[PDB]
């Protein structure tokens, strides 16, 4: 039994026709404080998966030195490490979903909230979330924290269902991703402006954004808002 | 001279010699005869079953690891059983904790591990054992000869047990032939059933005889006796 320290907030990601799109802000949370903004939370395995992580950033560098040891220890004694035998988006999640459930059953849990984002060896989107009670599930969007709340109502209405995802392009699904990071950014207290964007697809294979800012920010309408309710200057 | 250093395993002779790993391994040329073989596609077992009386049932000679992966023992079957039973174990872990088939290649490193211990340590003896496994992987069809010693070798054909270098002879002759034959099951169990042949000397195979095991591309492991080998007599 513990309690998060340093805290990183939402994770959102979305699949479109050919891939994954999961992106996190760059802030390293203590309480109120919004201590470091130096922070990578989206953590890439191999060329075809990406793990993002939210919550306690100690226990999330932990879950980065054990994801680390998955490449090395793969790569023993196995002449296809980066062929056939490469590490899959499917395995690396099973592996810390077995990970975050025995954490929980022993009553020691790793403080955090997980997506797996990537794609398999014969082309299907990887898209399933895995959190500190070893909760699993799969959805078309998946989102932690606040994102939950809010990002996921933004990405549904451009995939609400299987159907929708073959008919959505890159370009769209990472237009709804940054439209999110922006709301997030507008709601959430504990938010960074700069952020990452990681694009897993079977065609153009990873590709990792560093040091992307929110823009276009809507705030000239405070300037009309003055008073609390009978103040007019 | 010999007398001196086999007392256990753990003594080496002057000439570096292990004997009683060499005495683990004539307990294989005691035991019945068995012929692995493999294509592009399939993977076959052909072992020979042996009774004590005429009263007296065939003792199995192939076993089960998991719907992907089996082998066939050659002399001690109590020792074909632990060493099946820990096969079966660490391609179940594979399943549960990564949600990955096994590789054959690392089922073979895992069996020479374990082999390896027990000669090395005193109080302890060799498995009295030779193992043929087969399965189907991510890089297709696989064969995997394994020895009390700990050396395992990945080949396209072989045989272990008592007169088995007829088959060995055969195999090597004819393995041009066999590896072609693709996406025919029937043909390849019928290269086996002929290789096996070449290892009689006793008797004609039977009915209540013969073992065969297949796994290949769509087939799952599975193992044929009685009446669903009597097309290939």
């Amino acid at each position: 039994t513990q309690q998060p320290i340093v805290t990183g907030t939402s994770v959102i990601s979305m699949k479109y026709d050919n891939g994954v799109i999961i992106a996190a802000d760059n802030l390293g949370s203590y309480g109120s404080l919004l201590r470091f903004n130096g922070v990578e939370r989206l953590i890439p395995v191999g060329d075809n998966t990406v793990v993002g992580i939210s919550g306690d950033i100690s226990d999330m560098q932990h879950i980065e030195r054990l994801l680390k040891d998955l490449v090395t220890e793969n790569a023993y004694d196995n002449p296809l490490a980066d062929a056939e035998e490469a590490l899959e988006p499917s395995y690396i999640f099973e592996y810390l979903a077995t990970v975050m459930y025995q954490r929980r059953s022993k009553m020691n849990p790793l403080w955090n909230a997980i997506i797996v984002a990537g794609v398999q060896s014969n082309g299907d989107q990887f898209l399933r979330y895995v959190n500190l009670l070893g909760v699993t599930y799969s959805s078309p969007t998946l989102a932690t924290g606040f994102g939950a709340h809010m990002a996921n109502p933004l990405l549904r209405k451009v995939v609400d269902r299987e159907s929708d995802i073959p008919k959505t392009t890159v370009q769209v699904a990472e237009e709804a991703i940054v439209n999110a990071m922006r709301v997030l950014y507008y709601r959430d207290a504990r938010s960074s402006r700069n952020f990452s964007l990681a694009i897993i697809d079977k065609n153009t294979g990873l590709t990792f954004k560093k040091n992307l800012q929110v823009e276009n920010m809507k705030w000239d309408f405070a300037k009309d808002i003055k008073g609390y309710g009978t103040q007019k200057i | 001279f010999r007398n001196n250093y086999d007392g256990d395993t753990v003594t080496f002779s002057p000439t570096g010699r292990l004997f009683q790993v060499e005495y683990a391994l004539e307990a294989i040329k005691q035991g019945s005869v068995t012929v692995g073989l493999r294509s592009n596609t399939h993977a076959v077992l052909v072992a020979l079953k042996r009774n004590a009386d005429e009263l007296s049932s065939y003792q199995k000679k192939i076993i089960k690891c998991d719907e992907h992966m089996g082998l066939s023992l050659a002399g001690l079957a109590p020792d074909a059983r632990v060493l099946s039973n820990y096969l079966r174990q660490q391609c179940n872990y594979s399943s549960l904790v990564f949600n990955r088939k096994l590789a054959v290649e690392r089922a073979g490193h895992l069996l020479c591990d374990k082999a390896q211990k027990n000669t090395q340590s005193y109080g302890g003896r060799p498995y009295g054992v030779g193992l043929l496994i087969i399965g189907y992987d991510k890089s297709g069809a696989h064969l995997l000869e394994f020895q009390p010693s700990g050396n395992v070798t990945e080949l396209y054909g072989t045989a272990i047990g008592a007169r088995s270098q007829g088959a060995k002879t055969y195999l090597e002759r004819t393995l041009d032939t066999f590896i072609k034959i693709d996406g025919n099951p029937d043909e390849l169990i019928k290269a086996g059933v002929e290789a096996i042949s070449q290892s009689l000397r006793d008797e004609s195979l039977t009915v209540d005889n013969l073992s065969i095991a297949i796994v290949g591309k769509d087939t799952p492991f599975t193992i044929y006796d009685g009446e669903a080998v009597a097309k290939y007599i």
